[PDB]
């Protein structure tokens, strides 16, 4: 599509798990923003405004979830494009015949 | 300024940029730049002093000259292709003019002389718009015309900007001039990678905007515009010195901070294209920037400068400036490296 | 566009003026309508890298209609040969 | 190209050089800026007219309108500069060195 | 010859630009631009641009250049320095005219000159459209189309002009 | 500038010494003019003759540096009979480095310029031999 | 040619009358800032900006021939209203005052 | 590039309609009604072929029908017609509305003598249909073959193999 965040084809891919380690890190970043908010305003860093701290985490997780989906979609699209091109141009990607090390000659460089 | 008028003028600045980014017609791109410039002058003038008047005048002449060159490129393109579509240009002479016009708008060296002076002459909040939002429109055009850009010209502009930005910042004690030369150096990295991978231009642009917005916001929170004024922050807001320390080290590209990611990803793209000397030269030259960021950290955070007696009065009053989005911006300015693969969202 | 809002919203903000072979008031054609039309159709959907080589013939014709540099060069050649011959008295223009 | 394009392109260059080679009066540079616009308008009109590209006929007008509004802003800054120092000389605008 | 009227006008056009680009007193620099503007209209008229040409007189000359002269009388000059009394202006003025003359002398003689780029000299009449017999002004049809095709152009242009009023009032308040 | 560099690189090494010096001097002399141009523009000379003196001063130094580099570098390859050896330009680079020290009357600057110019010139020959790209064409 | 002849005659005659006015037998043997208000500058700028909007309105007699009358009328009224809005803005901001 | 074929000078000769514009203006409404068939066949040819060299035969039949049209006015209505177009010819804009009296005399004469009816308002601007044996042009633009499209991509979108694969990242 054009100017679409998550085109319709992206729904074939599995969704990111809610226990994604990257999503947990994003949630952690949101928690840190909550603490720095208290610190710059000289509130008790850990206890002040738990309602505010809850929205910092939630906001980061919510936005982080969709950015993770787009990220995974774009890499899937990259792989999908690359394999199609290889399929359509077999002459540029020949299956070379591999030799064994008993057959291949490698120079020996003594360490002495 | 009336608060309603200020909002309307700010939206006109944004609308001028948006028109540039959604237009498929060169005339509408030119209109976007004209609209944007028209609305940015009042916010540079909003404190009515001779230095503000000088800055706005120097800004007007530079941007007006660039917009004339942009229109000249558009008409030459029309002569040789008979169309107005925003894309590659169809004449080498038009490409050079458009590239130079956009370099003038961005403030890249050697069209850089206005950026330190205009930034110094306008308030911190205006400087924040000048060095962040105003880069979006010229960069979005460069993103679309890069196939027709002369490679030697664009890389020469990039190398000179990294050199000029690095050397210029060493002699500065004014915080707005330091930011201005930091901007010039960072535009250089963005345009060096443009011929190879435009996505890394966008990545560097976004990360640069976040860190620059962080620094300007923290300067505004304390009303600091000089190195020595900033050296008093330890005896008022100790937390702010730590945030300033981390952000400056990030802007210096030190791992494992977010500001390493754009330099790292750009080096990767140019090496993939068998470009080794240029990335190596750029990385070494960027140590000049790291030096005068480190100097600020020394006077702000890692040492305690002398204070004044009247500072004790400030201890009794809370910090009442908005500091909007600062907790979010500072965290993104420093802690995003583990999420680097997310740069593909920009693809 | 950097952000293709026009295509995505299906709204025509400025595409109507981008080319001279688009719809015009009272179906007035541009002088190079057929040349631009041919070049656009050749180059459609294959990308500028391919188009610069595969649609070169159409673009060369289109550029000739736009600026007429070859045509003027040919007329300038016939004009040279006449006002030369006229001096050697070897030509007489018709009535 | 046609003869006229030679002189019209030359006029843009002359006014560009004039703009980049400042003298003293700020007004003199604003005139060179408006001379560049004049040659742009003439160059675009000639191209659009000769090619019979009908919908582009409004383009030179739009260029004139925005440029004049842009020239109005320039004149406003000139008077503010002149209200500060009593002249429009550009050598007074050196506080930010 | 009359067939070269456009080329003749474009030659005068350049001299007017040298006139004010060498930057005499802005009183005379304004005069040089007024003459160039009038000649610029003449060039546009001869390519069939009646409406566009008259906009130069009405808007560029009768509007913008009047305000330029008006502002010059207030904030720039009231009396002018003797024209060409400065060495730099005269040097630039003489430099431009000679460059212009050498361009014109060679193109006329050869019917083509190579000033950086290749230019023909046969006449501008040679590139003109040959067949025309519509019962309307095509140039007028295009400009009228601004209100039926250019809804977007009207909105942004209308908005910018309103902003110009707001901005200039902010700038000048002090 | 492409054309001037082409004739220099067109000629082999250690042959036609007088042609190499002409090329290197022309390259260097032009650089002194570019440096002079920005200098007078951004630092207005006191008088018209003062600007001419500055222009000649810079241009002479730049031409002299390039002249010596080409002369010294092409003789070294000639005497040593090693056309394709980076060390030749290492000698050529330092020679031009010393001239700068003389023109600036600073033995310290001469030693500094010798090393930086010497290494730079040597790296330029290695890149020529092995096809190092400075402004690489995009490929991927 | 006719129009150029007309213009030449009008201004040539004007030139002749001006010179003979200056010449006749007399039978004799023996750069700064004006103290002028910023308001007058604002009149000129205001005229200019309105003059630019009048330029956009001049095509209206031709535009009324379009078959897209609904769009034509909406944009025509839109342009005039915004011109009225800028007049209202100047008015309320004391921009049309002389005291 | 080749040589531009052009018809011979004698392939273009024909009897021209050598009457002034006010004569054609006065006869236009009856002319459009009487000579519609060859006229529309010619205009169909021009807009289909886009080549004046290809419609020369039909262009000639346009003149013949017009000369026959005017020879028929000269044979029956010469004096009412001369009065009419002489009134048209007097006006600087050749206005119809100044000559309704003379128009009626000419209109009555052709109707009585030739059964000619003046087309009503709107008729002559109708789009009509034309029968032509001329084959429909195949490649009027003389366009080459279009470049083949890029190999279209079709398949099932699978997760990226081992994630981003960026340096050390596992996802
Ligand atoms: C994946 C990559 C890495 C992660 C990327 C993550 C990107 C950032 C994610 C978005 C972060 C948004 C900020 C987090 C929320 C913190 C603010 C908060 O919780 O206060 C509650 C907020 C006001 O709290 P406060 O005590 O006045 O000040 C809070 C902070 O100091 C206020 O600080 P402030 O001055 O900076 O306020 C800024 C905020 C204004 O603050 C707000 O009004 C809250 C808006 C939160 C929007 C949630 C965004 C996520 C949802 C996306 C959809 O601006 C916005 O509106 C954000 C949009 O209450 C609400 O308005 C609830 C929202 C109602 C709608
Ligand atoms: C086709 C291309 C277009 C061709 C255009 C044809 C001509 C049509 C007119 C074009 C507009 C010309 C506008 C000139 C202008 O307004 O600026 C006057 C400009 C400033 O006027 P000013 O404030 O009265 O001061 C007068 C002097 O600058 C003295 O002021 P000072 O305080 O600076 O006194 C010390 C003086 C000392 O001068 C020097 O030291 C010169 C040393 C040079 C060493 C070699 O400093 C300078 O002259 C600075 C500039 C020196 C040149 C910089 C290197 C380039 O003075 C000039 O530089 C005169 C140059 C005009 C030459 C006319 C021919 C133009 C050629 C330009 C290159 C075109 C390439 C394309
Ligand atoms: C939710 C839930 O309940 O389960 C989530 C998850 C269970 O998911 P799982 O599928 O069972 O696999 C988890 C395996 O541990 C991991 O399974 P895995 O196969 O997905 O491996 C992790 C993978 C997943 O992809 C990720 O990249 C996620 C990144 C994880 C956070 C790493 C950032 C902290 C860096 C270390 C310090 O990481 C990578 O592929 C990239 C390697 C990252 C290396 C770290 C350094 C990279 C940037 C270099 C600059 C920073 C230098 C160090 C600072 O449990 C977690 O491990 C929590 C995630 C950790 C992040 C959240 C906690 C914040 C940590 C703050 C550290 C403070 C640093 C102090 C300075
Ligand atoms: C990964 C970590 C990234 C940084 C996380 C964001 C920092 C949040 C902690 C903070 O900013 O506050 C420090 C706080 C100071 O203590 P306090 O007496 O409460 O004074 C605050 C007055 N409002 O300290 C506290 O008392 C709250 C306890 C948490 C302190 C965390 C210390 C952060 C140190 C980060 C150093 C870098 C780590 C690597
Ligand atoms: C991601 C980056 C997010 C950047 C967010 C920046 C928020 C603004 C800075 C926060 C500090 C407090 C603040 O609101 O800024 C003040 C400034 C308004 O100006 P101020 O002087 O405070 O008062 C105006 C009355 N004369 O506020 C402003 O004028 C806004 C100027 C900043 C807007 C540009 C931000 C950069 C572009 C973001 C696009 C990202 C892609
Ligand atoms: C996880 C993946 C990302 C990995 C990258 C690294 C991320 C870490 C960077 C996060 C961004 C910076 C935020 C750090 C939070 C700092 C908060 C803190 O620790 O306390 C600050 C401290 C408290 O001051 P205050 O609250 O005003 O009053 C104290 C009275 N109890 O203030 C003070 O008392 C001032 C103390 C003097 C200043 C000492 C300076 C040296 C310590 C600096 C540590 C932070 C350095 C950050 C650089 C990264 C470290 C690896
Ligand atoms: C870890 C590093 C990765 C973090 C990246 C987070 C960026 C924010 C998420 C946005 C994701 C997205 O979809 O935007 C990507 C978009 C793509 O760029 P585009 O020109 O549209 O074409 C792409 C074809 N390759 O391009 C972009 O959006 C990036 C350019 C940003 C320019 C900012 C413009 C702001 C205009 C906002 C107008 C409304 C006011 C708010
Ligand atoms: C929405 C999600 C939010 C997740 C938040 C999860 C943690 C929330 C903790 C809330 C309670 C914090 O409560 C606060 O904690 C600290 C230490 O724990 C205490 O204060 C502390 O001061 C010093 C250390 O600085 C020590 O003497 C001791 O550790 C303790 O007294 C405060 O007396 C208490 O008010
Ligand atoms: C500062 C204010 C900002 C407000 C921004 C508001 C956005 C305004 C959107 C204007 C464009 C609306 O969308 C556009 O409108 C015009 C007229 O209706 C239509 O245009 C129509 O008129 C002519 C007639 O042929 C042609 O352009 C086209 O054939 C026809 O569709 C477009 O088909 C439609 O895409
Ligand atoms: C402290 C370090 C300072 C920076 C050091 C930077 C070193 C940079 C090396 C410059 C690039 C290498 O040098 C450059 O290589 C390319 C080959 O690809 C050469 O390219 C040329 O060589 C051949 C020689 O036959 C010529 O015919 C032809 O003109 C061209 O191919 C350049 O003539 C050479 O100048
Ligand atoms: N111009 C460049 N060299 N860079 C570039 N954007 N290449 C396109 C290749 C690419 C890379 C990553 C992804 I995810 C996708 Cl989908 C496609």
């Amino acid at each position: 599509a054009t100017f679409q965040f998550l085109p319709d084809e992206a729904r074939s891919l599995p969704p990111p798990k809610l226990t994604d380690p990257r999503l947990a890190f994003v949630g952690f970043l949101g928690y840190c923003s909550g603490l720095i908010d208290n610190a710059i305003r000289r509130r008790p860093v850990l206890l002040a405004g738990l309602h505010r701290q809850l929205l910092y985490i939630t906001s980061f997780v919510f936005v982080g979830y969709y950015l993770l989906k787009r990220q995974d979609y774009m890499y899937a699209v990259r792989d999908h494009d690359m394999f199609s091109y290889i399929k359509s141009h077999p002459e540029d990607f020949p299956e070379k015949d591999k030799k064994t090390y008993g057959e291949v000659f490698e120079e020996f460089h003594p360490v002495r | 300024m009336n608060p309603i008028i200020f909002i309307i003028i700010l939206l006109t600045i944004m609308l001028g940029t948006i028109i540039v980014m959604i237009s498929s017609h060169w005339l509408l791109v030119w209109i976007g730049f004209e609209m944007n410039m028209l609305a940015i002058i009042p916010i540079m003038m909003k404190n009515h002093n001779p230095r503000a008047t000088e800055a706005s005048t120097k800004y007007f002449l530079t941007q007006s000259t660039a917009s004339m060159l942009l229109m000249m490129a558009v008409i030459i393109n029309l002569m040789f292709s008979g169309q107005w579509t925003v894309m590659k240009l169809f004449n080498p002479m038009a490409s050079m003019l458009m590239t130079m016009a956009l370099a003038m708008k961005l403030g890249m060296a050697p069209f850089h002389f206005w950026v330190p002076e205009v930034t110094q002459g306008i308030p911190l909040s205006s400087g924040l718009i000048l060095l962040t939002w105003q880069k979006l429109a010229p960069m979005s055009v460069l993103y679309q015309i890069f196939p027709s850009i002369n490679l030697n010209l664009i890389l020469t502009l990039s190398v000179l900007s990294i050199l000029i930005g690095g050397w210029g910042g060493l002699n500065q004690t004014q915080l707005r001039k330091i930011m201005a030369y930091s901007s010039i150096a960072h535009m250089g990295w963005m345009t060096a990678v443009l011929p190879y991978n435009p996505t890394m231009t966008l990545l560097n642009l976004i990360i640069y905007i976040i860190m620059t917005s962080t620094m300007f916001t923290m300067f505004m929170a304390n009303s600091t515009t000089t190195t020595l004024s900033l050296s008093h922050t330890w005896n008022k807001t100790p937390i702010m010195t730590v945030l300033i320390l981390a952000t400056l080290l990030s802007m210096g590209g030190l791992p494992p901070l977010s500001g390493f990611m754009p330099k790292w990803m750009i080096i990767q793209e140019m090496t993939k294209n068998n470009s080794i000397i240029l990335p190596t030269f750029m990385a070494i030259t960027a140590l000049l920037n790291l030096y005068f960021y480190m100097r600020l950290t020394y006077s702000t955070t890692l040492t305690m400068f002398p204070s004044t007696n009247n500072m004790k009065m400030k201890w009794q009053f809370p910090l009442m400036k908005k500091m909007t989005f600062l907790p979010t911006m500072v965290v993104l300015s420093t802690m995003m490296l583990p999420l680097t693969p997310m740069l593909s969202v920009l693809e | 566009p950097f952000f293709d809002v026009q295509k995505r919203l299906g709204v025509d903000l400025d595409r109507w003026m981008t080319i001279q072979s688009a719809e015009q008031p009272h179906k007035i054609p541009s002088r190079c309508h057929a040349f631009e039309k041919e070049w656009i159709e050749c180059a459609h959907g294959i990308g500028s890298i391919r188009a610069e080589k595969e649609c070169k013939i159409e673009f060369e014709d289109f550029r000739e209609c736009l600026l007429r540099q070859k045509t003027m060069k040919r007329l300038h050649a016939i004009r040279r040969q006449r006002e030369k011959l006229i001096k050697e008295g070897k030509y007489t223009p018709p009535p | 190209m046609s003869m006229v394009y030679m002189n019209i392109m030359m006029a843009f260059t002359v006014s560009l050089v004039g703009l980049l080679m400042y003298r003293s009066h700020l007004m003199s540079s604003l005139l060179c800026l408006e001379g560049m616009m004049l040659s742009l308008f003439v160059m675009a009109a000639l191209t659009i007219l000769n090619s019979h590209f009908t919908l582009a006929s409004m383009m030179p007008i739009i260029l004139l309108v925005f440029a004049a509004c842009e020239a109005a802003l320039g004149l406003s800054l000139l008077v503010m500069v002149s209200n500060t120092y009593g002249t429009d000389y550009v050598q007074n605008l050196n506080l930010l060195q | 010859m009359m067939l070269y009227i456009v080329f003749i006008l474009s030659v005068i056009f350049v001299m007017g630009f040298v006139g004010f680009s060498s930057k005499p007193s802005p009183i005379y620099g304004g005069l040089g631009l007024i003459v160039s503007g009038g000649v610029g209209c003449g060039i546009v008229l001869n390519f069939g641009g009646s409406f566009l040409g008259l906009m130069v007189f009405l808007i560029y000359l009768g509007g913008m250049m009047v305000v330029f002269g008006y502002t010059t009388a207030m904030a720039t000059e009231q009396y002018p320095e003797i024209w060409l009394s400065n060495k730099a202006v005269l040097g630039a003025f003489v430099t431009g005219l000679l460059m212009e003359f050498f361009m014109v002398y060679y193109v006329l003689k050869d019917k083509e000159v190579e000033v950086v780029f290749e230019f023909n000299g046969l006449g501008d009449w040679v590139i003109y459209d040959t067949g025309d017999s519509g019962f309307f002004s095509e140039e007028a049809m295009g400009i009228a189309a601004l209100y039926s095709y250019g809804t977007w152009l009207v909105i942004v242009t209308g908005w910018s002009l309103l902003i110009g009023v707001v901005v200039i009032m902010e700038i000048t308040r002090g | 500038a492409k054309t001037v560099l082409r004739q220099y690189w067109d000629i082999p090494e250690g042959t036609e010494c007088h042609r190499k010096t002409y090329a290197t001097t022309s390259i260097g002399g032009a650089a002194g003019l570019v440096v002079s141009a920005y200098s007078v523009a951004l630092k207005t000379p006191t008088s018209f003759l003062e600007g001419v003196a500055r222009t000649g001063r810079y241009t002479f130094t730049a031409a002299a540096i390039g002249a010596i580099f080409g002369l010294t570098s092409c003789i070294s390859a000639q005497v040593r009979e090693k056309p394709d050896d980076p060390l030749n330009y290492l000698i050529g680079g330092c020679a031009g480095g010393l001239i700068l020290g003389a023109r600036t009357r600073s033995y310290g600057i001469g030693a500094a310029a010798c090393a930086y110019m010497g290494l730079t010139a040597a790296l330029v020959k290695m890149g020529q031999l092995e096809g190092w790209q400075v402004f690489a064409e995009p490929k991927v | 040619m006719n129009l150029m002849l007309a213009l030449l005659t009008n201004f040539t005659l004007a030139t002749l009358l001006v010179i003979i006015a200056f010449w006749l037998p007399q039978l004799n043997v023996y750069s700064a800032r004006l103290p002028f208000s910023m308001k007058f500058f604002l009149v000129a700028i205001t005229f200019l900006l309105f003059d630019l909007e009048i330029a956009l309105l001049l095509p209206l007699p031709w535009a009324s021939q379009t078959a897209n009358l609904n769009t034509m009328l909406t944009m025509a009224l839109f342009l005039i209203i915004l011109l009225a809005v800028s007049l209202a803005y100047e008015w309320t901001q004391k921009g049309l005052e002389w005291t | 590039p080749g040589i531009v074929e052009l018809p011979s000078l004698e392939d273009l000769k024909v009897q021209e309609v050598k009457v002034s514009s006010s004569v054609l203006k006065a006869a236009a409404h009856h002319y459009g009604a009487q000579c519609d068939k060859p006229n529309k066949e010619f205009m169909l040819c021009r807009w289909e072929e886009k080549d004046p060299r290809r419609c020369l035969e039909e262009g000639k039949l346009v003149n013949q029908c017009a000369l026959e049209f005017f020879r028929q006015i000269k044979r029956h209505c010469a004096e009412p017609f001369t009065e009419y177009w002489t009134c048209i010819d007097y006006s600087g804009l050749q206005l119809f509305r100044r000559c309704r009296k003379q128009q009626a005399q000419f209109d009555e004469c052709v109707l009585d003598k030739l059964g000619w009816v003046r087309p009503d308002l709107g008729d002559l601007s109708k789009v009509t249909k034309v029968k032509t044996d001329r084959p429909l042009p195949e490649n009027p633009y003389h366009s080459r073959a279009r470049p083949e499209p890029n190999p279209e991509v079709e398949g099932d979108l699978k997760p990226a193999r081992h994630g981003s694969r960026l340096f050390f990242w596992t996802m």
